[PDB]
RNA sequence: CUAAGAAAUUCACGGCGGGCUUGAUGUCCGCGUCUACCUGGUUCACUGCCGUGUAGGC
């Protein structure tokens, strides 16, 4: 749950507003990858030919 | 000449998910095997998730890690080299005027008083914060702060606070590699209610019988989101158009407390991030000494700042 | 388009992993949520997204390996 | 030429597999994307492409083994 | 002939099966390709061959069982 | 939807923990209740939620790592 | 106020028978999806003075 912090490229009083207002929050879904709480090293493996 | 169509900034001050544990006081110097608290279900005809300390534990311990990465002005993506070169010259001018010392002092102040304990700081009796500098897997420097003597409103002075601000300033400049471990002990009470981070789920249905409130957990251990820790230690902004008495709020473009419903720094007035940044990089107008702190704090936070054109 | 439509599609960028999409009434309420890594988890996620988000009607669509775990033409429509 | 057109067609070079095409506002948004190896995966991919692309209206075209999984004309047109 | 012409005919040697031809500026680019074995797949193949190769405009011809799957505003462009 | 449905889904916000939903006769009786941090506790809770909340005609859905701890005759009543 | 004024085409029927479309084939090469984030306002319950009803404790 974050705030709307981007350039309001529409009008100040837009009839058909292509975005939302600043006093309301916006809810989003994202992917994230973390390390476990006891592991501090990351290993990356590949092969070459 | 023109603001870039794409412009993205990476995140400095990158925290991790804060893990919660419980124990007894006068045992904080050996607290490394304390049992993690767990969320439970409770019926009220609705089911809620609650958390509670054990009946033998009266002290909560919250632990997380922190990094500072340096190179604040360099963007991660761009579209024209001219705007990037002007931006680098502007931020270089700022850091040549004054290094990252005010922002680092406010960050060390927000670490000193345990403001990342959001609602479990209010009914506290005594809070103690410990901060470790991890250099090669060991401890290089330890700081121990009292959080109830260091208030929330005003920014006082202390020798160890200046030392921690020097460490964060050296990390933010680009001359060192700083990894911090932050542990906070709060004396809530014998078996009282702790407040983990509440959950947002965008797939939960509408029909009755569903859970009304679920809490956050990491492998059956009650935890706090990392973004709540970031918003907790980002509240350094106090130079806005409202009068003195409400207190400092967090650094956001069009700085807005959405929980109350108000939005300070409206774009009708010329006191938001975007217009002050545009005047700084395009029309060669520095707004004040105070607004430079706000713009550079908003660049340390990061974001997606792109005008269409 | 009155009933809530639930679809389960397999991603071709790596095979054997599925995604679920829900549409209640003219608007998309769930878009590409991770179903699972086998047909059983995809069938379970489809029935979970049809249990909630549902009016007295719904419809489930999927491949012929995922729709074998759902009971035959009984719990697929309403 | 106002709604989004979704077409599902069987590949004749090997029988049993399907491919989907999506056009919106005279511009081909999706061209010959893999739907699957059975009619159910084709129907799920077609309904997903009608949900995501083509917000106001859509038409779904396809074979008769594929359109047997979609409810009859209730959700095919909008 | 300026626009593209897509014609769906039925094979009289095997009733029920269809075939599709595309015109594309006075020289045929598709000849007697295998459409479906029912009017729905013939309509889908005709709309696919109209989406490609029909960049300015097109005209779709065919039977009444085939063109009952396409609305009347999508056959000519 | 006459048979009672019991589904076990893994929560994608932390991998390795499960949650069970139970619906009986049109309306749901259990929504997103916690199971264990391993497929054994999840399968055991699915069996326990199958005993209660439907005596005839339960359906148990879940992953192949969850439906491998119960016998093949105990998945569909 | 008309090249005006009028009008019953009505019945029947055997198009039949035969057939080898044949072979042959190299689609083929390259790639950076990036960036930021407070679910929160919200657990009117347990058990008792008491025959109801309406006082009280935490």
């Amino acid at each position: 749950r974050g705030t709307i912090s981007n350039r309001l490229k529409t009008k100040d009083r837009d009839p058909a507003k292509l975005d939302a207002s600043i006093q309301s929050p916006n809810l989003q879904t994202v992917d994230v990858a973390n390390l476990p709480s006891d592991a501090d090293t990351l290993k990356v493996r590949f092969t070459l030919r | 000449l023109s603001t870039a169509s794409v412009l993205a900034f990476e995140r400095k001050l990158d925290p991790s998910d804060a893990l919660m544990s419980a124990g007894a006081w006068a045992q904080r110097d050996a607290s490394q095997e304390w049992p993690a608290v767990t969320v439970r279900e409770k019926s009220v005809l609705q089911t809620v998730d609650v958390a509670n300390l054990p009946s033998d534990a009266d002290t909560l311990k919250v632990r997380f890690t922190l990094r500072v990465l340096g190179g604040a002005g360099t963007p991660s993506a761009c579209n024209d080299a001219a705007y990037r070169d002007k931006l680098l010259q502007t931020v270089a001018t700022y850091v040549n005027e004054q290094g990252f010392a005010e922002l680092a002092r406010r960050y060390a102040h927000n670490l000193a008083n345990a403001r990342f304990l959001w609602r479990n700081r209010v009914g506290a009796e005594a809070v103690e914060v410990r901060i470790n500098h991890i250099r090669q897997g060991e401890v290089a420097r330890t700081w121990r702060f009292d959080a109830l003597a260091i208030g929330l409103r005003d920014f006082k002075a202390d020798a160890e606070l200046d030392a921690l601000a020097e460490l964060i300033a050296s990390g933010l400049s680009g001359s060192g590699h700083v990894l911090l471990e932050v542990v906070a002990f709060a004396r809530i009470g014998d078996g009282q209610e702790v407040f983990p981070s509440q959950e947002l789920i965008l797939d939960k249905g509408d029909k009755k019988g569903q859970k009304s409130k679920t809490l956050y957990s990491v492998r059956d251990a009650a935890a706090i989101h990392s973004q709540k820790i970031g918003n907790a230690l980002r509240t350094i902004d106090t130079w806005y158009p409202d009068e003195d008495g409400l207190g400092p709020i967090a650094v956001e473009p069009y700085g807005s407390v959405t929980s109350q419903g108000k939005a300070y720094r409206q774009p009708k007035q010329k006191l938001d991030f975007y217009t002050l940044l545009d005047n700084w990089v395009l029309r060669d107008e520095a707004p004040a000494v105070e607004q430079q702190h706000y713009v550079i704090a908003n660049l340390i936070r990061g974001g997606v700042f792109g005008e269409a054109e | 388009s009155r009933p809530t439509v639930v679809t389960v599609t397999e991603t071709p960028r790596n095979p054997g992993s599925y995604e679920v999409n829900v549409e209640r009434d003219g608007k998309m309420v769930v878009g590409r949520a991770r179903a699972g890594s086998d047909p059983g988890a995809a069938a379970a996620k489809a029935m979970q997204m049809a249990m909630e988000w549902g009016s007295p009607n719904y419809v489930i669509l999927g491949s012929n390996k995922v729709l074998a775990f759902i009971p035959e033409q009984l719990r697929v429509k309403m």
